RNA sequence: UCGAAGGUGGGAUCGGCGAUUGGGACGAAGUCGUAACAAGGUAGCCGUACCGGAAGGUGCGGCUGGAUC
RNA sequence: CUGGGCAGUAACUGACGCUGAGGAGCGAAAGCGUGGGGAGCGAACAGGAUUAGAUACCCUGGUAGUCCACGCCGUAAACG
RNA sequence: AGAAGCACCGGCCAACUACGUGCCAGCAGCCGCGGUAAUACGUAGGGUGCGAGCGUUGUCCGGAAUUACUGGGCGUAAAGAGCUCGUAGGUGGUUUGUCGCGUUGUUCGUGAAAUCUCACGGCUUAACUGUGAGCGUGCGGGCGAUACGGGCAGACUAGAGU
RNA sequence: CAGCUUGUUGGUGGGGUGACGGCCUACCAAGGCGACGACGGGUAGCCGGCCUGAGAGGGUGUCCGGCCACACUGGGACUGA
């Protein structure tokens, strides 16, 4: 399923904005509910749950998919949180967001779900697809010169580009040199609390 | 009087706890070999065998650090006569995650964990000296 | 610039002539979050004075902990009057796994990879005492090398 | 202790007492629900808990508990019974499902809307 | 046994759980074409076809005769 | 000859009900006593015997998990 | 008449040692069977006294028992 | 434009206000709330978590180191037979030689496939599936060792006995 | 559940089997099994596997795969490799 709900309410509940974009702030403090302006005792489980929910609502990941990602990360050798973050980043919506072909993660998911991207010249419609090394991503030839793409074609130069991805000009092609490093690009959230959450 | 290896370990542990600077016990070849291993590992100082009224007695001198500090952290017999402990090369026991030494009785003689792993032959883990 | 967490808070009662007398004891664990940890029992009429006394006692009783790169060197098994908690080194990827008191003490000390379990009593004070005792029997490879000789009979693949 | 003695006489896990004796293997058992009445719980509750004598298809007679605000129960009735503890009554260890073959869902139910029986709206 | 002998055999097998080494004694029936064997009389046995209803061993040789 | 099934007989074992009857657990705000916790008003327990509405009492032997000079 | 222990010499054998499932023996007092004995004490029982009651504590008595012989019983806070 | 609901909000454990009620209606896994200001009852709003699923029931594992080899205790919390002897059994002083049964190493055969894991390949992805290697804790056979236990043959006096 | 067995244990000579064999038969011996639990009672398809557990372990044998046992109940023969 999908959230399809107020992102700002979730941001106020989590006490940390994680979407930005045009609607970054609500010009007000964060009482998410009727009693949201009252102070609450910070329990140990609360911090870990809030961190996990922040990550899940930042990357648009359902609970079961996040569970699978975490279990794959911990089962993989080396670290666990870094592998989990790398798996989360390897999603098509995140890759499009980092390459600046969409306004936010929700826009990237909308476009990839509606099927406006051919990775190796092949139609896909799943944001759950994971990129790999030496993998190309290309835009549908028919879908070019459309409004949702031409609106960002000229104003996609504001957000930075990560050190693992690269973008192409007038004809955009997205290529994956190697796996990302979220620990050094765009880590607003500590995974060492999620790894402790998931071991309870 | 069963398990003279255990008796030797218990005597050494008691003397180390009581800050004794000298121990005495009847001598055996196994105890002499264990003393050699301990001296090589550096947990003890020199040892010698002296002829008592009956048989021979093996003598171990202990070592202490700068303050009244004991080089020997503790002792623990492993292969009790009630249940023998045998270990192979692929699964040799680890003491203190490598900071401890376990005596291994293999066909090459009495050997430490790392040396026995180097030559790939296992046996009976006498004790942990760590 | 210290990190503090309270472990247990409870109210005691002592019978007096006219009625009831109450007091508050609150154990507080204080540290800088890298290698320093402090334990303070504390006791006063009011909770603020109690936790202040606990913080002061922790500052007084600060003690050194041996680290090898975010985790302990070798597994340890401490024992308090009644608490029984064992600590084991873990992979750097793994976080901190412990109960309330043990996790609080470890995070105030500054350990990032540790496997802890309680096997004795479940009293918070005794669990804290067992954990800090295990931290005390924790030794350094350089110290054991000074004790024996030839600082080569040790494994530190992480190094640094 | 004494590995030889352990070899001679090994360890044994604690004895176990089953909790679904009346159902004897069924999460829900279809009963008869005869003689619906009301009793009083333990001393520091002072209530009037609605109970019934329901005999299952497994042919056992137990006293069950009726949750919700009122009931349409009567003499022998086509009911379903599930397990549950009441913590106030002496020996009531089963609960009748509300919204079953015969009994109706509890009317005016808006919160939790599944227990005691409640359709959303229609 | 009128051309048969009964021989006690023992073996040691490690306990599956406790790990102690224990000794268990068995009993087999061995064929003796010429019945010359007394109490004790250590014998090495090699196992054959089903010579009888309960005989699956035959006499090989006599070693370490009874004291 | 053997041989399924069946009949006859004395037994073996496992359950259900049973007039009547013994002890147990829980209930309420009942009746009769105060045996224990203070030297609890005759110190308390342990084994046995006897007695009495009941708790209990007495004798024999032992312990302090009580005290005394 | 008989058991055990300790000390000394090392005189002698030469691991013949430790524990011990079951099993066996011993095992306070009270009690049981058979015969004897019975001073004193003393359950049960009786009378007196206290008390609302007193099937008790106190007093006066008093049976088995406590004792011996041979058996039985195998139980104690048989506890360091 | 044709498409979302579900459970909980006192501690365990993330989620509070008001209305009606006043040991009654009632809820509940424990302990505890309701007998006139209920974050615990029914309701309204608000919040939390999940999602075409969410809660209850049924059973198993874990927490439980409360059957403890790993990984428990037995003076007073549950736990040393009333004591002794002794059958089987378990266990055993120093030293020499032999065997190599236990022990351990190598090699060979076997330990089916799928399924468990690493690494890849294909269904737009995943589930699903194919391949290479681990797994298959073991067993049988040959070839190396006697450091310890053990079998045999001896020796000593310290144990023990006289 | 503390004593179980008499073709039962063994041997001999025949018979029988594709094949060894009390598998069957005639004769001889008194033997064979049991506290490491026979005999008796309750329960149950076994395994590769599945679940939980850090692990050891605890639970389980359903998809699928290997085998075994059965075809209304009980018993029997024949054809045929
Ligand atoms: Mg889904
Ligand atoms: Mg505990
Ligand atoms: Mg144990
Ligand atoms: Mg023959
Ligand atoms: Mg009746
Ligand atoms: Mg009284
Ligand atoms: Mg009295
Ligand atoms: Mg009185
Ligand atoms: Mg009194
Ligand atoms: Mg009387
Ligand atoms: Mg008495
Ligand atoms: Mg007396
Ligand atoms: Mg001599
Ligand atoms: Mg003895
Ligand atoms: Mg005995
Ligand atoms: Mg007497
Ligand atoms: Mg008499
Ligand atoms: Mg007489
Ligand atoms: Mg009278
Ligand atoms: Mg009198
Ligand atoms: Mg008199
Ligand atoms: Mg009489
Ligand atoms: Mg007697
Ligand atoms: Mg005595
Ligand atoms: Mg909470
Ligand atoms: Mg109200
Ligand atoms: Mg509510
Ligand atoms: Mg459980
Ligand atoms: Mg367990
Ligand atoms: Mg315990
Ligand atoms: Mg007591
Ligand atoms: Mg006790
Ligand atoms: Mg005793
Ligand atoms: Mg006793
Ligand atoms: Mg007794
Ligand atoms: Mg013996
Ligand atoms: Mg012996
Ligand atoms: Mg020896
Ligand atoms: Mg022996
Ligand atoms: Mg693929
Ligand atoms: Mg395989
Ligand atoms: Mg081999
Ligand atoms: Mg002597
Ligand atoms: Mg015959
Ligand atoms: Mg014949
Ligand atoms: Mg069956
Ligand atoms: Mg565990
Ligand atoms: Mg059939
Ligand atoms: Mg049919
Ligand atoms: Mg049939
Ligand atoms: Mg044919
Ligand atoms: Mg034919």
């Amino acid at each position: 399923a999908r959230y399809t709900g107020p992102v700002t309410r979730k941001s106020r509940r989590l006490r940390t904005d994680l979407v930005g974009g045009d609607q970054a702030f609500e010009k007000r403090p964060y009482p998410p509910g009727q009693h949201g302006r009252a102070r609450i005792k910070e329990s140990e489980y609360l911090l870990q749950l809030q961190e996990k929910q922040k990550a899940r609502f930042t990357y648009g990941v359902m609970e079961k998919q996040f569970r699978r990602y975490y279990e794959e990360a911990v089962r993989q050798p080396g670290k666990t949180g870094e592998e989990l973050l790398k798996i989360l980043e390897s999603r098509l919506d995140n890759v499009i967001y980092r390459a600046g072909l969409a306004r936010t993660r929700r826009m990237a998911r909308q476009l990839v779900s509606h099927g406006h991207f051919n990775v190796n010249g092949v139609h896909v419609n799943v944001p759950s697809y994971r990129v790999s090394q030496y993998d190309i991503v290309d835009v549908r030839d028919k879908s070019l010169n459309t409004v949702p793409f031409q609106i960002a074609r000229e104003t996609a130069g504001e957000r930075p580009i990560p050190s693992w991805l690269q973008v192409v000009g007038e004809r955009q092609r997205v290529l994956i040199h190697q796996l990302p490093e979220r620990a050094q690009i765009d880590v607003p959230l500590t995974e060492q609390l999620i790894v402790e959450y998931y071991s309870k | 009087m069963t398990d003279p290896i255990a008796d030797f370990l218990t005597r050494l542990r008691n003397a180390n706890s009581a800050y004794h600077d000298e121990v005495s016990l009847p001598h055996s070849k196994l105890k002499a070999n264990i003393a050699q291993i301990l001296k090589n590992e550096g947990y003890i100082s020199d040892f010698r065998t002296e002829d008592a009224r009956v048989g021979k007695s093996l003598v171990i001198q202990l070592k202490y650090g700068p303050s009244r500090e004991r080089s020997i952290a503790g002792l623990r017999r492993v292969s009790k006569p009630g249940l023998r402990v045998y270990a192979k090369s692929t699964n040799l026991p680890r003491v203190l995650g490598g900071l401890g030494v376990a005596i291994i009785s293999t066909s090459s003689g009495l050997l430490t964990d790392r040396q026995a792993a180097r030559q790939g032959v296992g046996g009976e883990v006498l004790a942990y000296v760590w | 610039n210290y990190l503090e967490r309270v472990v247990a808070i409870n109210r005691v009662s002592k019978v007096v002539k006219g009625g009831r007398r109450f007091s508050f004891t609150a154990l507080v664990i204080v540290g800088d979050g890298n290698g320093m940890v402090g334990v303070g029992y504390g006791k006063a009429k009011e909770v603020p004075a109690a936790i202040a006394k606990g913080v002061e006692e922790a500052r007084k009783s600060f003690f050194r902990v041996p680290l090898i790169g975010g985790t302990i060197t070798h597994p340890v098994q401490g024992e308090a009057a009644a608490g029984v908690v064992l600590l084991r080194p873990a992979s750097p990827g793994t976080g901190v796994i412990a109960g309330g008191a043990a996790r609080a003490v470890l995070e105030c000390a500054g350990v990032h990879d540790i496997l802890a379990k309680s096997l004795g009593s479940d009293n918070a004070i005794n669990v804290v005492h067992a954990t800090v005792a295990a931290l005390k029997l924790l030794q350094r490879p350089e110290e054991v090398a000074a004790r024996r000789g030839l600082p080569i009979e040790d494994v530190a693949p992480a190094g640094m | 202790p004494t590995i030889q003695q352990l070899v001679r006489k090994g360890r044994r896990d604690k004895i176990s007492k089953v909790k679904t004796a009346a159902l004897k293997g069924s999460p829900q058992r279809r009963g008869v629900c005869t003689r619906v009445y009301t009793t009083t719980p333990k001393k520091p509750n002072s209530a009037l808990r609605k109970v019934a004598r329901v005999k299952l298809t497994s042919q056992v007679e137990v006293t069950a508990y009726i949750p919700g605000e009122g009931h349409n129960l009567q003499e022998h009735s086509m009911v379903l019974v599930r397990g549950g503890r009441v913590k106030d009554l002496p020996g009531v260890r089963y609960k009748i499902i509300r919204g079953s073959l015969d009994t109706q869902g509890v009317k005016n139910r808006k919160q939790a809307r599944s227990r005691y029986g409640a359709k959303k709206e229609k | 046994m009128q051309k048969t002998i009964v021989v006690e055999l023992e073996d040691r097998m490690r306990h599956p759980l406790y790990g102690k080494i224990i000794r268990t004694t068995k009993k087999v029936k061995a064929h003796d074409e010429d019945s010359v064997a007394g109490i004790g009389d250590r014998v090495s046995l090699m196992e054959t076809r089903p010579l009888s209803a309960t005989k699956r061993w035959r006499l090989v040789e006599i070693l370490e005769k009874a004291k």
